[PDB]
Parts: structure tokens; C-alpha cells; sequence
């Protein structure tokens, strides 16, 4: 009951795509092969979330790989993990979008995004009671970014009732990876933040800091990059599968993180990560979870936290641990920093309890907090995107397919009113 | 369902027609016979069915010296009988006879040649076009192939590696002006070109091979060598994939300004490679490097527009992430104001293929890259002057009008050179 | 072709009594059987039916096995030796041949005559939102 | 139970085959193969003579 | 249970026979000799209880050398010794001599054959008759001898395949005159008859077979495989199989209108057949293209009516109809619009046999075309003006007036021409 359906645009998701279902189909102790090889009772009480039933008593996760290229597509089976994906939900395309958003949100996407709109409506009928949707993209990518949006805005004309989330990488002005960053990426936002429920910010930058400052591994690589996302993933997820003291269902959490409703961008991280090296030697209790979830380098955006507060936050202690001592603590911390939380809002973090930690480490907690930090991100994206603008530079491409610089007017103003929007409750008092 | 299709035209072309076969066979396990003795060959190679692979290729030349080299040379079971089309009587240098009188009646032949080639491919993604600008023959009938071409078929991206004459060497002495009067055909048909000056090698022969006395044998290889990192990414298996298609879109600030040029590296011989660690660190700022440039500037002049570099080899995302930091901050190399992210990062794991026989010795990392930057305009604005000192006094005009084009074609062209000149000053001041 | 699917309809009538009359058990063991007797259920089907790094692969052509062709044309002599042939003159030898590959391979992209399109009519049920037991 | 488990072997039996089926094209494909790599070569120099 | 008869006279009928003959002859096993080294064979050859098979053929001509050479080549064992029916006197390209004068002396023997050669067999579909209608040679007892087939027999089907003279090319400098006649013989006494003129394959030969040097045993042994082609279907398996009766009632909209031109394809030496897939979906295309036709007209200037074109090989009977939908989306190629489908697609599998020391090279698919266009008029209207141009002043009309001919002859032979051609006129436009 209360199951999600999985579904994934463009390469970058695909990549978390993989290890996502990878990390997630070693917790239960299902085999590569689609064999059943659990030990423990409680491995199985809420296998329905993902996994279904057919002929022979295989499991095949509820998933849609949508992609407009195949390259991506091809290498995603042949790793380990891959049979589990049904092959009648695969869709892909012949022609590729080459980075342009234009050609793939209003001419290519759109004539092909049928079949993803297709697939998507059996695979959450089947379920029992639907509980919502999950939805990763690139927005540095021409191709997901106007596919991945489109395919976010008719779940919402076609399940208004249902929630939806979103995992978004923002490219980081000190790691570049495509000359239109600036571009797509401050247009496509501008439809996202009208109809996502909620959208998770995760930098690439970020992911770099963490590997080579705490988990000191020497030669970091996507691997250890997805890897990351999808135990953080795995986090999110994890209270509602298993059992536990206060059960935090997904919306559960929706509840006590947006104050309003244009301000849905919280950002997470996962922990804790102690050097190979040093692993045997950190102590391991509840209280040291604590150090490294508000700590400013191992939270996963390139905004310092620091520079603003939070408007709200809370996290999902999971592991076995003595209830009281998870209050405490949590209200201890929100006593002797008051500087950096508003004051119009009492007692402004969330507490989760659930009893199964995943296989080799006692406890560990997942954050996710809303703080003021976010709006370095526009800016910077703001601030190179409306510098390309003025001059017109690389705009006859979008204008080559059916769009108008009226549309890139518009959507640039958006980003600065939501900006705006958001550090006005900085300054503001009661 | 991802190939490409190559059309190539002009001596020049033939012989480094040649060239590119070479290093692309030995990287895929083919002999000369073309028998073999999963599906990794078919970018390139159309499988019959059964037995032989068929090179996708198209040869065309006014002239069957070169020709008459390839049908009997060790390559002569490889390409099909009925592709290489011929001619009877060389242009001679003259633009016109490619353009007017003798283009005419062979254009057919090799419309009607690529119309099959697309029946087979069911992806093309582009048309990857290898000529000498400074030939009549070259010019011309690969001038008048991207005219048929654009029109053809439609929107289908395109590509160029066109071999402008040296600033100081040349070889005939009508350069200055065909070349000029090809840029109008080429300025409004191909989305993307490289400079390709011939000196440039041999200064980066001089010093690397330790060859004193290069070849154009060896020259060609060089060549070669890029084709093999620019279209890389799309048989192999790599942590992150490039594709023509999305080239032209992220090179290219403007319609117009479609002129970047390639740099190469390393290029070290077995002599003496062993003595250095080929840390990927110095291999990214030694492309940058100005002089090496594989072309006939000196980027120091200018700024930058877009640089799309792409690695190969065992190339880490930390090797180059770290790399590219370290260059933005240098003061010898500037970018333009609106672009304040300029590079476009790719990653394929293949090692680089030795060609024996040749030179280059073997390294675990190489990177090419193809940026275009405004500096382009030195060629353009430094080969006007030629082009101005001879049509004063009409001297060589009298035969161009002996092929049958009107005077005013001359008058005509020049124009188009100060306009893309004049833009070329446009973009480049500050806001 | 398997004897156990042609049990028809009317053999399910009553077949004697599974558990003999002597050893039934009292109910206190019965409350601790729900256990095992559960399992069964989820993974005998379960039971029966049910049941990482980038490698490269050896390159194609060994090289022992070149097999170099001579040339159509008859030369005689050295000096004749035309430099626009000197290409692949030399054959492969074992420091040439590259050490590992990557193969790209598209058997599971080369098929697919496309995406589905079900034209169908509802038929997927609706059983209510709040406890089940309500729903028709 | 007890009963399920033939049927659900039932598929996975009868389409073991089927991959074996898939083997009788890959037997087959030999056929054209076999047929021009020799046959034609006596045909190619049979035009020398 | 099946058979057919055959008949020939003179060039066309005798030099298509040998090679129609070697061809069935190698594609059965049956060698020179008649003995069969150790069922379909039945079609075209009759039990001799031991040993050898003669083939059921009946030769007929009028002058002694071509036949002689028959006697005593290296076939002299294989022919009935009495079925060489052979004459005295040439009738010297004289059409009146064949078909009055020498021609009767000749007809009650080459009957009686005919009867007794049907008396044997028991399932009598249809003659095939090839025929020579230009050559003098052969018209005048080939119009007779269809005239009393008719009437002897009936409702059985004839074929006849005649090889009129080529536009330009012509061998007889008085052809014009002699077929006109023979057409009007053939007019309401065949059912079908295929144009097959000459000049095509001179075209065809050297585009394709890679021989600068044709000649005439080249130009035999294409029409050999297409009858092979055409009857496969009747001796051999076939999933969809069509017979000689299924096409009279499949290819003739009217009973006037009942001439049809054929085509071959692939054709491809050995030399370079094989840098190709071939695969089945380009060579549908290739069957339709006017530059290969088998007859001296362009199908682009005339509609379609119907085509009915056979496959044979291993053509997946899918890829029929995958090819088939192609064809007519494309577009001075369209079929009027009283035809919804004018294609009737049958599929044998038995590869084609190649006899060694020939041209053709063997493939896995092959495919034969016969359809039937409106562009048929052309041959017609060109050899109409001709015989114009010479009766004008009467040029060599005194010869046949002195053979028995009545002048009146010619005004009604002409008065045919129009009549076709009005009919051809007023069928093909649209309603
Ligand atoms: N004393 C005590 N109170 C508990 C315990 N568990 C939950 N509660 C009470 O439950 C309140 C919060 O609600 P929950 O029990 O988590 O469940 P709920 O009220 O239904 O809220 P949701 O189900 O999350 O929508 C807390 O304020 C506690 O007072 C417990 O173990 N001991
Ligand atoms: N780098 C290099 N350039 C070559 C080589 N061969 C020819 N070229 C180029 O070709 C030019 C010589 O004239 P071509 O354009 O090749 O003559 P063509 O190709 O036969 O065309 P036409 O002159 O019109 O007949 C030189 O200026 C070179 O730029 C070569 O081996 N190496
Ligand atoms: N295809 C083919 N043509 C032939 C043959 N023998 C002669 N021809 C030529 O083909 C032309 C027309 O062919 P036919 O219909 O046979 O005319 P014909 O019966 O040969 O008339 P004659 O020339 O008097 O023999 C003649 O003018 C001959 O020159 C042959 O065996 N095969
Ligand atoms: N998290 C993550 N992001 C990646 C990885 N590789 C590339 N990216 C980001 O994804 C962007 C490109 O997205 P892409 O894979 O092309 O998606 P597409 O446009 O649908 O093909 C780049 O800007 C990268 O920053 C990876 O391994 N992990
Ligand atoms: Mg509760
Ligand atoms: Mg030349
Ligand atoms: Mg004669």
C-alpha cells in the first residue's frame, strides 16, 4: 500500500536511475537474477512499494526509462541490476534533442512523449492506492529539461490529488559542463516551480567536496557520485517501507517543510561518511549524527547554508535509538543558535524514527532542510543567464523552433520575482 | 542507427582520403582485404549481410592520376567497384572549370551515388565533407556539392576540414583568388569548418617528431588523427558521450561566425616519450598552448568564443575538472564578456590507437579540441591583402572570364569578406 | 504437459478428510503456526520458479593472424616505389595492436518498430480510497 | 501451493525451447554465409580462366 | 500432370531455344547426353522408360544451316531426330514468300507434330511460343502458324515473346514493312506477347554484365532466365504459387489490349556483386526504374495498368508487401485510376541456377517484373510514321505485290495501326 512509480529523464537520471534500484535491491536482499533470497521476516512486510507480481514469483521494478537517445539506454541494461527492468516499458527516440531544449519540449518531444505518457498511467493504475510520484532530470540537458517538464505537467492535469517529487542537479558556475547551461536551465525552472510538489536541489560541486574532504577516496568517480544520491535516496524512502516509532509517510514530511506555496526547494544530505582510514575509530552514537547533518560541508549545494537561516527543516532519524534522546538533542540545538532560525515559527524541526538501518552501519540520519541558502543558486544562474541575454547570443537556435524571444522574456522575470519572494521572509519580523 | 557518411573532393582530399581509412581500420579489426579474419562498425561500415564490410565512402576528382593510385594500391579490394567516380580533364587550378563547364556534367553522377548511400544508413546523422579550397577543382565541385546538398535534403548538420592557403608558402599562385571566391559558397551552406593551414605542421613537425624532413605522408596522418577524436564518442562506450549533432549547436554563437580551428596533443615520439609522466594536468594546458596551434594564429590576439574540448583515453572527471580550473584564471587567456562558462567537457575511455608505420608513440591520454575564437580574422582580413594587390590590375582575370562567369561574380565576393570581416569586429567589443 | 492442469471443475468436490481424527492439535499451537504457514504462501512460487567494474574484451583479430594480400600491380624494383602507397605497407605486430576494448553494442536498440499505443477501454477498476471494504 | 509450482514451471519449461528455437535461425544463418564465402570464390576466378 | 509445348522458328525462335534449353537442361540435372545421373522434371521433359528425356520441342525453319548446326553440336543427342522440321529455300526476309509461297509446303508437317507431340501429354496448359516478327526469317510462317493453332484448338492459352526492331538500331533495311503485316496476324490470334526489343540490352548489357565487347551469346542468355523465372513457379514448390493460365486473366484489361513489356533485375557481375547487401527492399525499387527496362520505352510517359511481377529465392513473404506499399506512394510513376491494384505478387523459393561460364552471378533473391504501361504506344507510333515514310512512293512494294499478295492488303494492315492506337488513346484518360 501507499506505493510510488518510478520514473526517469534524461542520461543524468538514468545513471542515478541504476544504482538507485541497485541500492535500493540490495535492502530487501533481492537477487540480479529476479530471484527472492531474503533472510529476514520484516525484509518483505512492504515488498508491494517496489516491486509487483507476475508468472514464477520474479519482481520487476515499476519503472519508465524515457530517453531521447539510445546511447544511455543501451549501457543501462548490460550492468548488473539491469534485468530487473521490464523491457515492454522502454521508450526511446531515433533523433536525439543535441542539448536544444526547443526540440525536445515542443518538436520532438512531444510526438514521442505519447508513449511515455502511455506507459505511465498503467504502471500507477496497478497499484493498490497510488501514494504519489518521483521524478529526477538533468536541467542542464536540452533534451530532459523540456521532456522532463512536459511529462511533470500533464501527472499534474491528469492526478491532482497525488504528490510529486523531484531530485534536480543545478549546474554550478565553478564546474561548467554545458555552454547552455544558462539557458535551459533558468527556463525550464519556470514551469517547475508552478506545478512540482516539491523539488530536491543536489550540486555536482557538492559531491566532489564530500569525497575528497570526509570520505577521502582518492580517485572519485560517478560511480561514488551516484552512489551518493542513492543511499540518499534510499534515506527518504526508507521509513516508509519499514516500520517504525512515528511512521513519517512522504507527504508526512510535505507537511511541515513548506510554509507557503511557491517556496518548495529544500535541500538534503546524507551521512555519516568517515574516511576508510579512520572508520575505526569515530565514535558511533546519537548525538554525533548531529555534527555532520548541520555541518557546512556535508550538505550537497554549493550555497554555504550559513549566509542566510532556515525557514524550516527537519530530519528522519532512522536506526534504533532512544526516543527521548532524539528530542532532546533536537530541540538542543535549536536553543543556542537562535540567531540563525526565525522566530515567528516555534520549535521549527521535525523528528522520524524508524528501526532498520541499512546492512553495515549501526546509525545514520537523512536531512533535509529548507534554508535560505537557495537563493545564491539563481543568482549566479540568474546572473550569467540574464548577462547572456542582453546580446542576443545563441538565440536564433530556440527562435528556430517555433519559439520567440517573448518566452525567454517572460521566464527570466520569474526567476527574479521568486528570488525576490524567497528572502523577504529573511528580513522579516514579528 | 548513428553513422557517417563522407564525401570527399579534390586531390588534396584523395590523399588524405587514404590517411583517415588507415588509422580508422586498424582500430576495428579489419585487414586490407576487408574479410573479417558486437556491433561496433556500423557508424562507419554497412554490413552486406553476409561477408565483406563496405567502406562509406564517396571519392570524387576531375583527375584519374591520384585515382589510378588507389585502384591498384593495397587498399584496391576495399572500396566498391562503382563509387569512385572520375573525371576525364583536370581543371587546372581553374575555379571556373569546376563551376561552369566540366562540374556540370559529372554533378549528376555523384547526386545520384548519395541518394543510395542514405538508402541503407537509417540514422545519418551529418555529412562530413574533407576538400582544398585553394584548387579549382577542390573549390569547385565541393562548392557546388554543398550547394545541391543544402537544398537536397534539408536540415541535415554538416561538416568542413578546409586547407586554406599558408601565409608565407603556397603552391600555385591563383590561391588569393579562388580561395576568396570560394569563401561566399562556404560562408552560407556548411554550419561548422576548420582552419587547417599547412605550416602550422610542419612548426609542430619540427620540434615533436624530431623529423627534420616531413612528407606530406606524414603529414596526412596527423589529420587523421582528429577525425578519430571528434567522432570518437559515437562507436565506442564512454562515463559521458558527445554527438555531431550536438556540436553544431554549442559552438556556434551566431549564424554567421562558424569558423573554429582545431589544436592537437601531444605529439611526442617513442624517442624520447618515456621521460615524461603524461600527467593529465600538463596535457590540458599543452593544448592551449599558442604557438602550437594547429592553425595560423595567435590566439593571444583575441579572446575566446566557445571551446569544446574533448578527452580520450583513461581520462578522469577529477583529471580534467580540476584541469579546466586551473586555465580560467590565467591572464594570457581572455574570454568575451557574455560567456562567462565556455567549455563543453566529453569523455571516452578508448586508448589511442598507434597507426604502425608512423610516428605518434603510444600514451595512455590524449585530448583534441575544437574552439572557436575570434581570432579567426587575421586569415580572413591578412588574405584580403592578396586578394587586393593582383585584381588592381586585373592580372589572371582574363581566363576566368574565358570559363564562361560574368565579371561582376568577382566584384561580388569581396563584399562578403569585409561584412564577415566588419562582424567579426562587432561581436568582439565589450558591452 | 503436465498432469496437474486438467483437474476439471466437480473433482474438487469432497475429497475425504486431509488430517486424520487422532493427531489434531490444540488450539495453543495453532496461534504459533501463523508464522511459518505465512511464509509459505509468499515464497513457494517463490522457491520453486524463481531461482561491478567496466571490463574490456580481447580485441577481434589476433595477431598471428594478419594475412597481409599483395598488391594487384606487378613492381619490380625498388626504385620505382611510389610514396603515395607508403600506407599500411607494414603489417600489425603485437605492440600495435591495442591492449583493450569497449565495445558499444545496440542488439537490444535494433529492434522495437515502435513505442506501444493501447486503444483500449478503462477496465482497470476503481476500489475506493479509504479502507477497503466499502468500495463495490 | 503445492499445486502452483508446475504451471509456473509450465511457462519457463515450454519457453526454454523457444531459446533454443532462437538457436535454429542462428544454425540457420550459416547457410548463406557458407554459400558465398566458397561457392563464389571458384565463381570469382572462374571468370580468370 | 502439367505440360506445355514449345515452338520456335528461325532467329528469334531457334538462338532463344538454345539458350532457354542449356538453361532447364542445367537447372534439372538433365545432361547433354539425355541420361540422368543418380518430379518437376515432368513440365518440360517426356518419359523415355529408360535412360535419357527428350524435351518436349518442336523446331521449325525454313533455312538448313542454323537448324543444321543443331544436329551436330554438342546438343545433337538431346531433339526428337524427325521433330527438326527443316526447309529448302530461305524466304530471303520476304514476308509474302513464308506466308504464301514457301511457308505451305511446310505447315501440314509442322502440324502434325504439334498433334502428335499433345498426344502424349495430359495436362495442356498453354504453348509457349518464341518467335521472330521483324526477321522475314520466321514472320511469315509464324502469322500463319498461330492462325491455325486457333482454330485447331481452342481455348488454350498461347505465349509468345517477339523481339521487334529497335528504334534507331535495326539490322533488315526493309523491317518496317514486314512487321506491320505480322502485327496484324498476331493482333486477334495471340493472347500474350511481351515487347522484347533489341536495343535495351545493348543499352542493359553494358550497364551492368561489364562487358565493353557484347554480343549476341550474351544477349541470348538474359532472355533465357527470365522464362526460367517465369515458370519456376509451375515446377517447383511455391507458398503463393501462380501458373501459365493465371496470367491472360490477371494482365489483360480488354481483349484488344494485349501486349505487355517486361524487365529483369538485380544484374551484376561477380567481379563486383558482391560490396552489397542486396538486400529485398532495394531491389523492388531498382524493377521500376525506367533506366533498366527490358524494352526501348520510357514507363514515365505513360500510366500503369497492371504489374504482376514475380519473386523467387528465400524473399520473406513479409518484406512483399514491406516493398510493395513503397512503390506507389512515389511519384512524366502513377496507375490510372480505374485500377485500385494492378499487382499480382506470387513467391517461389528455388534460387536461380547459374550456368558456369556465363555472366550472371548467383544471389540468395532475384525477382522478374512483367507490367504492363500505357507508354506502350511509342513503339507503336514510332514503327507507324515509318511505314509512312516508305509506302509513300511505294519503296519495295512491287516485290510483294509479285509473290501473290493483294495490294489491298496493306491499306487494311494500316488501318489496324489506328485502330490500336485509338484505343490505347481513349483507355488511358481518366474519367
Ligand atoms: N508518550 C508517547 N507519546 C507518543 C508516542 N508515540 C507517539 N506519541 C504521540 O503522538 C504525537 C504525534 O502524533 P503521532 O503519534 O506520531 O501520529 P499522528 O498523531 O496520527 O500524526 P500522523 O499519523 O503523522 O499524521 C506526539 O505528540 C506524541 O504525543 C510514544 O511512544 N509515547
Ligand atoms: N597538407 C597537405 N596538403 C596537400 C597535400 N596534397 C595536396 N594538398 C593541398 O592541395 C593543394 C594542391 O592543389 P590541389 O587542391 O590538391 O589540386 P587538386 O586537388 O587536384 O584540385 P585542382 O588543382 O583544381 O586540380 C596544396 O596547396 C595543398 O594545400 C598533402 O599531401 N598534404
Ligand atoms: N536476338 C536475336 N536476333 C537475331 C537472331 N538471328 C538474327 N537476328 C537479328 O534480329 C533481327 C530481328 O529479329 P527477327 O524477329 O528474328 O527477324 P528475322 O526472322 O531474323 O528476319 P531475318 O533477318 O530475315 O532472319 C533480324 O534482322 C536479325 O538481324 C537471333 O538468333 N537472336
Ligand atoms: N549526478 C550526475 N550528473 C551527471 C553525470 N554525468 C553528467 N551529469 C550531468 O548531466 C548533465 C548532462 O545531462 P545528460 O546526461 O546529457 O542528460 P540528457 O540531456 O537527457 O542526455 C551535465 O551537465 C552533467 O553535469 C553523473 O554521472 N552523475
Ligand atoms: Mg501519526
Ligand atoms: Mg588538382
Ligand atoms: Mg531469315
Amino acid at each position: 500500500m501507499r506505493e510510488i512509480v518510478h520514473i526517469q529523464g534524461g542520461q543524468c537520471g538514468n545513471q542515478i536511475g541504476a544504482k538507485f534500484w541497485e541500492v535500493i535491491s540490495d535492502e530487501h536482499g533481492i537477487d540480479p537474477t529476479g530471484t527472492y533470497h531474503g533472510d529476514s521476516d520484516l525484509q518483505l512486510e512492504r515488498i508491494n512499494v517496489y516491486y509487483n507480481e507476475a508468472t514464477g514469483g520474479r519482481y520487476v521494478p515499476r519503472a519508465i526509462l524515457m530517453d531521447l537517445e539510445p546511447g544511455t539506454m543501451d549501457s543501462v541494461r548490460a550492468g548488473p541490476f539491469g534485468q530487473l527492468f521490464r523491457p515492454d516499458n522502454f521508450v526511446f527516440g531515433q533523433t536525439g534533442a543535441g542539448n536544444n531544449w526547443a526540440k525536445g519540449h515542443y518538436t520532438e518531444g512531444a510526438e514521442l512523449i505519447d508513449s511515455v505518457l502511455d506507459v505511465v498511467r498503467k504502471e500507477a493504475e496497478g497499484c493498490d492506492c497510488l501514494q504519489g510520484f518521483q521524478i529526477t532530470h538533468s536541467l542542464g540537458g536540452g533534451t530532459g529539461s523540456g521532456m522532463g517538464t512536459l511529462l511533470i505537467s500533464k501527472v499534474r492535469e491528469e492526478y491532482p490529488d497525488r504528490i510529486m517529487e523531484t531530485f534536480s542537479v543545478v549546474p554550478s558556475p565553478k564546474v561548467s559542463d554545458t555552454v547552455v547551461e544558462p539557458y535551459n536551465a533558468t527556463l525550464s525552472v519556470h514551469q517547475l516551480v508552478e506545478n512540482a510538489d516539491e523539488c530536491m536541489v543536489i550540486d555536482n560541486e557538492a559531491l566532489y567536496d564530500i569525497c575528497f574532504r570526509t570520505l577521502k577516496l582518492t580517485t572519485p568517480t560517478y560511480g561514488d557520485l551516484n552512489h551518493l544520491v542513492s543511499a540518499a535516496m534510499s534515506g527518504v524512502t526508507c521509513c516508509l517501507r519499514f516500520p517504525g516509532q512515528l511512521n513519517s509517510d512522504l507527504r508526512k514530511l510535505a507537511v511541515n517543510l513548506i510554509p507557503f506555496p511557491r517556496l518548495h526547494f529544500f535541500m538534503i544530505g546524507f551521512a555519516p561518511l568517515t574516511s576508510r582510514g579512520s572508520q575505526q575509530y569515530r565514535a558511533l552514537t546519537v548525538p554525533e549524527l548531529t555534527q555532520q547533518m548541520f555541518d557546512a560541508k556535508n550538505m550537497m549545494c554549493a550555497a554555504d547554508p550559513r549566509h542566510g537561516r532556515y525557514l524550516t527543516a527537519s530530519a528522519l532519524f532512522r536506526g534504533r535509538m532512544s526516543t527521548k534522546e532524539v528530542d532532546e538533542q533536537m530541540l538542543n540545538v535549536q536553543n543556542k543558535n537562535s540567531s540563525y532560525f526565525v522566530e515567528w515559527i516555534p520549535n521549527n524541526i521535525k523528528s522520524s524514527i524508524c528501526d532498520i538501518p541499512p546492512k553495515g552501519l549501526k546509525m545514520a540520519v537523512t536531512f533535509v532542510g529548507n534554508s535560505t541558502a537557495i537563493q545564491e543558486m539563481f543568482k549566479r544562474v540568474a546572473e550569467q543567464f540574464t548577462a547572456m541575454f542582453r546580446r542576443k547570443a545563441f538565440l536564433h537556435w530556440y527562435t528556430g523552433e517555433g519559439m520567440d524571444e517573448m518566452e525567454f522574456t517572460e521566464a527570466e522575470s520569474n526567476m527574479n520575482d521568486l528570488v525576490s519572494e524567497y528572502q523577504q521572509y529573511q528580513d522579516a519580523t514579528a | 542507427m548513428r553513422e557517417v557518411i563522407s564525401i570527399h573532393v579534390g586531390q588534396g582530399g584523395i590523399q588524405v582520403g587514404n590517411a583517415c581509412w588507415e588509422l580508422f581500420c586498424l582500430e576495428h579489426g579489419i585487414q586490407p582485404d576487408g574479410q573479417m579474419p558486437d556491433d561496433a562498425f556500423n557508424t562507419f561500415f554497412s554490413e552486406t549481410g553476409a561477408g565483406k564490410h563496405v567502406p562509406r565512402a564517396v571519392f570524387l576528382d576531375l583527375e584519374p592520376t591520384v585515382i589510378d593510385e588507389v585502384r591498384t594500391g593495397t587498399y584496391r579490394q576495399l572500396f566498391h567497384p562503382e563509387q569512385l567516380i572520375s573525371g576525364k580533364e583536370d581543371a587546372a587550378n581553374n575555379f571556373a572549370r569546376g563551376h561552369y563547364t566540366i562540374g556540370k556534367e559529372i554533378v549528376d553522377l555523384c547526386l545520384d551515388r548519395i541518394r543510395k548511400l542514405a538508402d541503407n544508413c537509417t540514422g545519418l546523422q551529418g555529412f562530413l565533407v574533407f576538400n582544398s579550397v585553394g584548387g579549382g577543382t577542390g573549390s569547385g565541385l565541393g562548392s557546388l556539392l554543398l550547394e545541391r546538398l543544402s537544398v537536397d535534403y534539408g536540415k541535415k548538420s554538416k561538416l568542413g576540414f578546409t586547407i586554406y592557403p599558408s601565409p608565407q608558402v603556397s603552391t600555385a599562385v591563383v590561391e588569393p583568388y579562388n580561395s576568396i571566391l570560394s569563401t561566399h559558397s562556404l560562408l552560407e551552406h556548411t554550419d561548422v569548418a576548420v582552419m587547417l593551414d599547412n605550416e602550422a605542421i610542419y612548426d609542430i613537425c619540427r620540434r615533436n617528431l624530431d623529423i627534420e624532413r616531413p612528407t606530406y605522408t606524414n603529414l596526412n596522418r596527423l589529420i587523421a588523427q582528429v577525425i578519430s577524436s571528434l567522432t570518437a564518442s559515437l562507436r565506442f562506450d564512454g562515463a559521458l558521450n558527445v554527438d555531431i549533432t550536438e556540436f553544431q549547436t554549442n559552438l556556434v554563437p551566431y549564424p554567421r561566425i562558424h569558423f573554429m580551428l582545431s589544436s592537437y596533443a601531444p605529439i611526442i615520439s617513442a624517442e624520447k616519450a618515456y621521460h615524461e609522466q603524461l600527467s593529465v594536468a600538463e596535457i590540458t594546458n599543452s593544448a592551449f598552448e599558442p604557438a602550437n596551434m594547429m592553425a595560423k594564429c595567435d590566439p593571444r590576439h583575441g579572446k575566446y568564443m566557445a571551446c569544446s574540448m574533448m578527452y580520450r583515453g583513461d581520462v578522469v572527471p577529477k583529471d580534467v575538472n580540476a584541469s579546466i580550473a586551473t586555465i580560467k584564471t590565467k591572464r594570457t587567456i581572455q574570454f568575451v564578456d557574455w560567456c562567462p562558462t565556455g567549455f563543453k567537457v566529453g569523455i571516452n575511455y578508448q586508448p589511442p590507437t598507434v597507426v604502425p608505420g608512423g610516428d605518434l608513440a603510444k600514451v595512455m591520454r590524449a585530448v583534441c579540441m575544437i574552439s572557436n575564437s575570434t581570432a579567426i580574422a587575421e586569415v580572413f582580413s591578412r588574405l584580403d591583402h592578396k586578394f587586393d594587390l593582383m585584381y588592381a590590375k586585373r592580372a589572371f582575370v582574363h581566363w576566368y572570364v574565358g570559363e564562361g562567369m560574368e565579371e561582376g561574380e568577382f566584384s561580388e565576393a569581396r563584399e562578403d569578406l569585409a561584412a564577415l570581416e566588419k562582424d567579426y569586429e562587432e561581436v568582439g567589443i565589450e558591452t | 504437459g503436465c498432469k496437474a492442469m486438467y483437474q476439471t471443475t466437480n473433482n474438487d468436490y469432497g475429497q475425504p478428510f486431509l488430517q486424520d481424527n487422532k493427531t489434531v492439535p490444540t488450539y495453543n499451537e495453532l496461534v504459533e503456526a501463523q508464522t511459518e504457514v505465512t511464509r509459505a504462501e509468499k515464497q513457494l512460487k517463490n522457491k520453486t520458479v524463481a531461482t561491478n567494474v567496466i571490463v574490456p574484451k580481447k580485441f577481434p583479430l589476433k595477431e598471428d593472424s594478419y594475412k597481409a594480400p599483395e598488391p594487384g600491380l606487378k613492381i619490380g624494383n625498388p626504385l620505382y616505389m611510389t610514396a603515395n602507397r607508403e600506407y599500411g605497407m607494414l603489417k600489425p605486430t603485437a605492440f600495435e595492436i591495442p591492449n583493450r576494448f569497449y565495445p558499444k553494442d545496440n542488439t537490444y536498440s535494433k529492434s522495437f518498430p515502435g513505442m506501444h499505443k493501447f486503444d483500449g477501454l478503462n477496465t482497470n477498476i476503481t476500489f475506493s480510497k479509504v479502507h477497503r471494504a466499502l468500495d463495490e | 501451493q503445492t499445486k502452483k509450482v508446475e504451471a509456473e514451471l509450465e511457462e519457463n519449461i515450454l519457453r526454454k525451447c523457444e531459446e533454443e528455437k532462437r538457436y535454429e535461425a542462428e544454425k540457420e544463418r550459416i547457410l548463406n554465409e557458407q554459400r558465398m564465402q566458397g561457392r563464389f570464390v571458384l565463381q570469382q576466378q572462374m571468370l580468370e580462366k
